[PDB]
């Protein structure tokens, strides 16, 4: 998940929707611990140690980006 | 729990909750696949698109309509379109809500068998029913008597009804359509030098047919008028910004409904099949059928089709007998509005097929209960 | 391990590590041999020179470009240039790093076969891929839709792409070039009395073309202006300190891209091949192609080529349709920057050709995997 | 007086007198202009060349085809080609003889209007008619029933006919062509390292396509065979005496007719459009259409296209229903032979458009009388 989020940061016209679509392509039925909420396409579920947790995609790419321009 | 009401067709899908005033999800019913080699890496390339997505991307795609002539002709794409309708576009789980489904009359039985089998097995819908389009048009227009004429993409059909009883022997069906009007529009448009070959071009032709066609009140007089003068001739802007000018043809296109001989069929036009359907009814009711003609579905939206119909029936019908055509402006949606009204009724709640009754009888039950 | 990213061409070689912001090694791609009898003893005479060395010595040397028109036309000199690239100029052993290589589209297949065979057998690179220049320009400019126009020394080519799918039938290739602009510059320069015959003189002509040429916005108006006035006329200093003065010719030289009839070809200029490539695309995408035109490679560096292109396409294109030309200042390197971005992506790591797959399938695998 | 019979197309012009067994004048339909500066004085420099002259000189010339896709797209060059046809190459004044002209179906009306206007006004032909190519193929092959498939340079079209009545709704048209097969042949030939850029090179590619291409009976089996073995690989001698070797590609080129997806279109191949055209016919005739398939025009000359068509239709058509393909060796000329037969008939003499009827009705008469 983190490595696809980092790829989506740099890839042009990146978005949270195309990230989520990459999640579903990569994991949706290959890993028992990753799950998609049935009624939505903007979220994913990780079975943690304690509990399942829905994570919303809407924040992720806006928050993940850092690049600090050296001249500044 | 509010039942879902879903109306499939060739062309648009219309879906929403019962008791709503208007459908919540409307989108053209298309499944599209890419036909070019995806060159960029990591794009997130997707197997196929549905509805509005397939419309936006369409330049990349082959567009295939999974229903031709009201028959579902590949069940995988249709099941994709329902999956998109419930989960993506209404965002409501089918395991909560009864569902109501809509079909053209005199269709094959297997279409209902498969449609119920997919609803119970593949979506686990707790209850379902299948209504006739024409019956629902009467609920929408607020009547219990009349001869319905309903024409969409795909099927055109007349169903006479008198105080809530159908007259099965008088039901008529015809395969003139928005679609065959579109293919005729392409084949005639070729005359002026414009060639629309691919499916995504056909969608442009469809938009030309919606925006610019109109039903000539008198055919040969407007033919002579268009030969004499530019005044009838009007122009449209293709997506790339080129302009095309179309002439007499724009009235020539929707008349084929009245004269199927243009597209090459022999069965008479919607006026004469309306008259012949009334004539197949017993003589006492016929006054009330002439008093009510209810139009439905998009192919009856053309400007002037109401007056051309009223005139040409009045020419067919006995001179004393008052002919009236009832064309409500909303009529593109009236089959859905009627389905909403029906599904809301309390008396109807008796009449759903329930999952237990399906498990007992198997998918043939639909013929027994529904119609 | 960071993959290498290497972009060969006629003219400069550009190489560096993936994920860098700009290429670490840039040098003109030349192999040079001495043509004079070495008189001194113990000089340290060397069999042949590569790159910047051949540039410095060049007065002594025959300079040969091992790639003309994007095709490798003697494999020994090309293998020398790769040897210099990996060992001398990047100083990194190829047995550690995947490598990414770049080619113009619609090249012969044998060029990819030989290039992969030499990478696996002669450098033992653990994995390699071959990308299209135009595709990489889209990664660099930050887009997934547009028609790329990319022109270096050797090949000029347009590749339209729409949401990550190429349109192979619409790909155009042309052999106007920095090089044929150079040979035209020599043949026209003769008019004013200056004759640059040898290859090391051609390098001077190339430096004149870089420093002083500019694309006339309107050709005949600037021809009349240069006939009327000195004001357009500008001068340059040969290595020996002589001065030369060049006139109207300095704008006459880069226009041949727009009018190949000057050099003697008949195929229309880069504007009309851009338009013809868009026209070979289906009508729905064309708005987005006109919205994005991406220039790439050094031959698009001339002052005013962006505005001359925008004007002349707008004259070709339907009047309503907004035409935009996207000429980023970096565009000389954008094929490398795009290769760096692509090689950095995590999804791509699936997509390298690996040495095992080569040993199993032989060098023909490149056609299967790469494009 | 013997009427002239003239059959225009993209590619060859075929003209001769009615009642002759074979056309008297056949020459490729090209207008050519010089593109080099004439240096010699008193050469007799000529504004432009037509037909065989433009072929012989062609290395000096830009060659322009005045008909693309069966549409006349610049009327001056077309009028030159008619001038050359009547005066230079038949040497007979048009003011003596009725003329018969030939067109692909479903063309724009303006093409017939202008062609008649130029015949009456500019050549003063006493009478003229315009026939459909497919109809004439049936006269040539000696039948009054069948589905014609006729493919030349430019248009490919199917026209079903049953006992002398056409079935307009079942007419199909496609823009696969000898010409698009040629452009595909150039674009694929590039793979092996051979680049044919200019129009006079395109004429070489056309001659390669004529001499060496053949339709693979089973595509993937011959692809594997050509990958495995040289035995399929054959070589040709360019005009300058260089040799080129072409491999699997020579069968790869004509299959695109069967799989337009190679050139990038989506509409199915000539077999599936033939089947779909039969299916658009009413169910009683279909046996007789399957019994007769008539091929016409040069693009159906490829070795094995007859057997590949018969096999692939038999695979599409119901197994009992006898499929027959009728490919006469003369079929390149059969549209002319049919025009000769028709023009010779006595009943036809009623049916010419006469000059008086043109003066009365204007050039629109052609739509009324001809079809
Ligand atoms: C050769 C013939 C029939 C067929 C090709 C023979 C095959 C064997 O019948 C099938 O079983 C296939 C299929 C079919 C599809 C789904 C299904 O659950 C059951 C059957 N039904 C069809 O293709 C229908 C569809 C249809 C049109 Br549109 N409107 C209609 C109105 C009411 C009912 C159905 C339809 N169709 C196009 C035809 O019949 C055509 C007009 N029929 C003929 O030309 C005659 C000469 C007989
Ligand atoms: C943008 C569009 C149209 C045009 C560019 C819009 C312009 C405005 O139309 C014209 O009026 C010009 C002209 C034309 C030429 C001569 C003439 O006496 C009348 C018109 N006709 C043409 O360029 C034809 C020629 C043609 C091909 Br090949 N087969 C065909 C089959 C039947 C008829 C004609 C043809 N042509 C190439 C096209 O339509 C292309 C395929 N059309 C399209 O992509 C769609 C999306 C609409
Ligand atoms: C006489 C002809 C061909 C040749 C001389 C005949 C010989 C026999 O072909 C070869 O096999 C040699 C070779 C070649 C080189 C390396 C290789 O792994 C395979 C072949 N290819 C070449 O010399 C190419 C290179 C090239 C230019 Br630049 N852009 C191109 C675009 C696409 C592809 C290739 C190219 N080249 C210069 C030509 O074709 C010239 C333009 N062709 C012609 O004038 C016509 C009339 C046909
Ligand atoms: N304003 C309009 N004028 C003419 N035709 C229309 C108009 N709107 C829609 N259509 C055509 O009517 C058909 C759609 O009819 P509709 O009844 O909405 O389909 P459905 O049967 O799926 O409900 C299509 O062919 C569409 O192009
Ligand atoms: N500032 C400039 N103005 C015009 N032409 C230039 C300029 N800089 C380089 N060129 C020319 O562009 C060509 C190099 O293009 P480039 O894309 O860098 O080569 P490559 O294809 O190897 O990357 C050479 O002909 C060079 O002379
Ligand atoms: N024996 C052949 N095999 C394959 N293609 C051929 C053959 N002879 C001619 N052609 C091609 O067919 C086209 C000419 O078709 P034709 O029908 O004769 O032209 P027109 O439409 O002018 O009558 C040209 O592309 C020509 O190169
Ligand atoms: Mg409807
Ligand atoms: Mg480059
Ligand atoms: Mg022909």
């Amino acid at each position: 998940v983190l490595d696809l989020l980092d790829e989506e940061c740099k890839m042009p016209k990146g978005s949270d929707d195309t990230w989520a679509q990459k999640l579903y392509n990569t994991h949706l039925n290959k890993c028992a611990l990753f799950e998609k909420p049935r009624l939505s396409n903007k979220a994913f579920i990780i079975k943690h140690f304690a509990d399942k947790v829905e994570y919303q995609c809407e924040g992720f790419l806006e928050k993940n980006k850092d690049t600090v321009y050296e001249e500044q | 729990t509010t039942a879902l009401v879903c109306d499939n067709g060739s062309g648009l899908v219309k879906a929403g909750f019962a008791g709503d005033d208007a459908p919540r999800a409307v989108f053209p019913s298309i499944v599209g696949r890419p036909r070019h080699q995806g060159v960029m890496v990591g794009m997130g390339q997707k197997d196929s698109y549905v509805g509005d997505e397939a419309q936006s991307k369409r330049g990349i795609l082959t567009l295939k309509y999974p229903i031709e002539h009201g028959i579902i002709t590949n069940w995988d794409d249709m099941e994709k379109i329902w999956h998109h309708t419930f989960y993506n576009e209404l965002r409501v789980a089918p395991e909560e809500h009864p569902t109501l489904l809509t079909e053209a009359p005199l269709n094959p039985k297997a279409n209902r068998e498969k449609m119920t089998q997919i609803m119970f097995e593949t979506f686990n819908v707790p209850a379902m029913y299948v209504a006739i389009q024409a019956v629902l048009s009467l609920y929408a227009s607020g009547r219990t008597t009349g001869i319905v004429l309903d024409s969409g993409d795909g099927v055109t059909h007349n169903v006479p009804i008198y105080e809530g009883y159908a007259l099965p022997h008088a039901i008529m069906r015809l395969d003139l359509a928005g679609r065959d009007l579109t293919d005729y529009l392409m084949k005639i448009l070729t005359e002026r030098g414009y060639s629309f070959v691919t499916t995504a071009e056909r969608e442009i032709v469809r938009d030309i047919k919606e925006k610019l066609c109109y039903v000539a009140l008198d055919f040969e007089n407007e033919m002579a008028t268009a030969a004499s003068s530019s005044s009838l001739e009007k122009s449209y802007e293709l997506p790339d910004g080129q302009v095309i000018t179309i002439g007499n043809e724009r009235f020539r296109c929707p008349e084929t409904l009245f004269q199927p001989s243009f597209i090459g069929m022999e069965s008479a036009g919607i006026h004469e099949t309306t008259y012949n359907s009334i004539m197949k009814c017993d003589i006492d009711i016929r006054k009330d059928l002439y008093a009510n003609n209810v139009m439905s579905g998009g192919t009856t939206m053309y400007p002037g089709i109401a007056d051309r119909m009223q005139k040409e029936i009045t020419a067919l019908a006995p001179s004393t007998m008052k002919i009236k055509i009832i064309a409500p402006p909303e009529r593109k949606y009236s089959v859905w509005i009627g389905g909403s009204i029906l599904a809301s009724l309390s008396t109807f709640q008796q009449m759903w097929i329930t999952k237990q009754e399906y498990d007992e009888a198997g998918p043939s039950i639909v013929h027994r209960k529904c119609f």
